[PDB]
């Protein structure tokens, strides 16, 4: 019962040599979303997403 | 119908193993190392160390390495914390060798070239460049710097400064102080015991006895403000909160999904939370708020995170924290204290339902005693938290010393002493 | 707009000194609103000053009343009639800003220099008051500024 | 004595169409070259 996944929290970055770095825990943004949030992430030196790994 | 089994070797290394039918095997090596065993002199060498999981090792090269990982389908990932560190490798049933010798080469014969080191380099920027685009990491990295003096402090990214100032001495340093056998577990799924015996046995000649410790983390109630030209602020005040293991611990689990600690309803209203139904009625729509709870071996923390808009930055505050003093005033329904323990038993088991997620949360387990703790003593004690307890959890954290990361415009965001 | 980037250049010059920058964090760090505002543009807002702004700010803040004029070489008469001309331009009062505030915040940088810099301040006395002379005969017992050179 | 310019409390940054933008001030240093070891590297910016 002390994971982070079992204690939303801090970040555990996952960052693998050959797989993304899409991780962590507690991330209030999903939420926010629906009400109004026109703001999304700029494209600067950005990766792809949801690490589609196993596809 | 299969159980795991366990057995403590004489060196100290853990094992564990539980049997399964999946046809897909995973193998986690689990070290108590992590950013907290860091200082001002060495900040930044664990990040560059999880980056450097292909180096050439004595026994094997990096070419080597990854084609060979590549060509049987097999994956390879580092996962840090604060506090501990993971090696995790998932392959099929019938090439689970080759990958444990090759997880054996890089966590126990790395060379660290000097050549290498310089060109791992860039990516350290790159990497931390990603991670930052999303605000919260910021937000409470620079949290963690304003609630600690000494350890929990420490930046999981290296500093700006000390970038292309690593070297593969604090790299051998690091490694030959804190990798030692009696501070590693070694966990797999669906790999049999009496295999994983053998190549413990092949970690049981290197390293070994203990290694160098870290001191208290001091908690320090400060305060640090970012301005940017972002126009949605975030803030996050926290106070002290005893950890782990304790009934103390549960209470504060149960108080924040009490308040609302996630979503449950894909582009719901939150209708059993009591900070979103208050944040609501007292600005516009466009905001969210959610209770933060970060539970470490010598001390905890637990606050209130908000996103919401430079204008309405400080009222927002305001109608939060005035409820967590509702609670603890005396004003509670053991309606909804059911519904919070619901809420925390589904999130619990459907967290482990995952392969992934088990295995990261038997390793976590396993360096604090080695016991497991199967999930029905984990719900009997969440069901024993009282109503006192939470009552007490909420007047601790009332009266107790307060911290604050805020970034935005900061504008109207209320500083610490006017809270 | 082509202006622009010589901000950075006078930025970086001034930062060149340890001194500067722990000064602007050292106002940023006791005061809330007035005097916390920095000397410098901070870094996000180098590419987004307008002329707009730039044209806000003077009109309601150059006005005549807030101005002073001194001349050393010219004449005082002569000098009377050179100003009549702007008697058209501005005029009245400007602006009015708000009386700082005192925090009592930290804000500590943690740069790999070998050399630390610090600083250590207290609320203190009003400019041109009773109380403003002791503090400066304060600090000049306390060894303010030195006087011989290589001792 | 209104003036900071004779005083150890803020910088006071100049600009020139012709002459160079230095800051002032009277609090410590110089008097640190006697003692230590300070260096003065060039860097990114050069000015006289």
């Amino acid at each position: 019962m002390l994971s982070v996944a079992s204690r939303s929290g801090p970040f555990a970055p996952v960052l693998s040599a050959t797989s993304r770095g899409v991780a962590g825990a507690l991330r209030p943004l999903v939420q926010a979303t629906v009400p109004a949030t026109p703001e999304q992430p700029v494209l600067d030196l950005k990766r792809p997403f949801l690490s589609r790994e196993s596809l | 119908p299969q159980d795991l089994e366990f057995t403590k070797l004489p060196n100290g290394l853990v094992i564990a193993s539980l049997e399964n039918y999946s046809p897909v095997s995973r193998i986690g090596l689990f070290i108590k190392a992590g950013s907290r065993y860091e200082d001002f002199s060495n900040l930044g060498t664990t990040h560059l160390l999880r980056l450097t999981s292909s180096l050439t090792t004595k026994g094997a090269s990096s070419f080597k390495i990854t084609r060979g990982i590549e060509a049987v389908g097999g994956k390879l990932s580092v996962t840090a914390t604060r506090e501990n560190m993971a090696y995790t490798v998932e392959c099929l049933r019938g090439d689970v060798d080759i990958l444990m010798e090759f997880l054996l080469n890089v966590t126990t014969a790395p060379e660290f070239r000097r050549w290498e080191v310089a060109d791992l380099q860039p990516q350290l920027k790159i990497d931390k460049a990603v991670a930052f685009q999303n605000p919260q990491t910021h937000v409470i990295e620079n949290l963690h710097a304003a609630a600690y003096r000494n350890a929990l402090a420490n930046p999981l990214y290296c500093p700006d400064y000390r970038i292309g100032k690593v070297t593969s001495e604090e790299l051998h340093y690091f490694v030959q102080n804190h990798f030692t056998s009696a501070r590693m577990a070694l966990i797999g799924l669906g790999v049999s015991h009496p295999v994983l015996k053998q190549v413990a046995e092949q970690f049981l000649n290197m390293r070994g006895g203990l290694g160098l410790s870290g001191a208290k983390a001091n908690y320090r109630g400060g305060e640090i403000r970012e301005q940017n030209g972002d126009s949605l602020v975030h803030a996050a005040f926290v106070a002290e909160s005893a950890v782990a293991g304790s009934a103390e611990a549960n209470a504060f689990s149960v108080l924040q999904h009490v308040l609302g600690a996630g979503p449950h309803v894909k582009r719901g209203s939150n209708t059993t939370s009591h900070l979103h139904q208050a944040v609501a009625k007292a600005t516009q729509q466009p905001f969210d708020v959610s209770a933060f709870n970060a539970s470490y071996s010598d001390s905890g923390l637990f606050g209130i995170y908000t996103i919401s808009q430079a204008t309405a930055a400080g009222d927002v505050i305001k109608a939060a924290y005035n409820q967590v003093k509702t609670i603890a005033q005396g004003n509670l329904s053991n309606t909804d204290v059911q519904a919070a323990k619901n809420k925390l038993k589904a999130g619990y088991l459907m967290s482990v339902e995952s392969s992934e997620c088990f295995l990261e949360e038997v390793g976590s387990q396993a360096l604090v005693a080695g016991s497991y703790m199967p999930p029905s003593t984990v719900l009997q004690q969440i069901d024993s938290v009282a109503n006192a307890d939470i009552i007490n959890a909420a007047k601790k954290f009332v009266s107790g010393q307060k911290s604050m990361a805020a970034s935005g415009n900061l504008g109207h965001t209320p500083f610490v002493d006017e809270l």
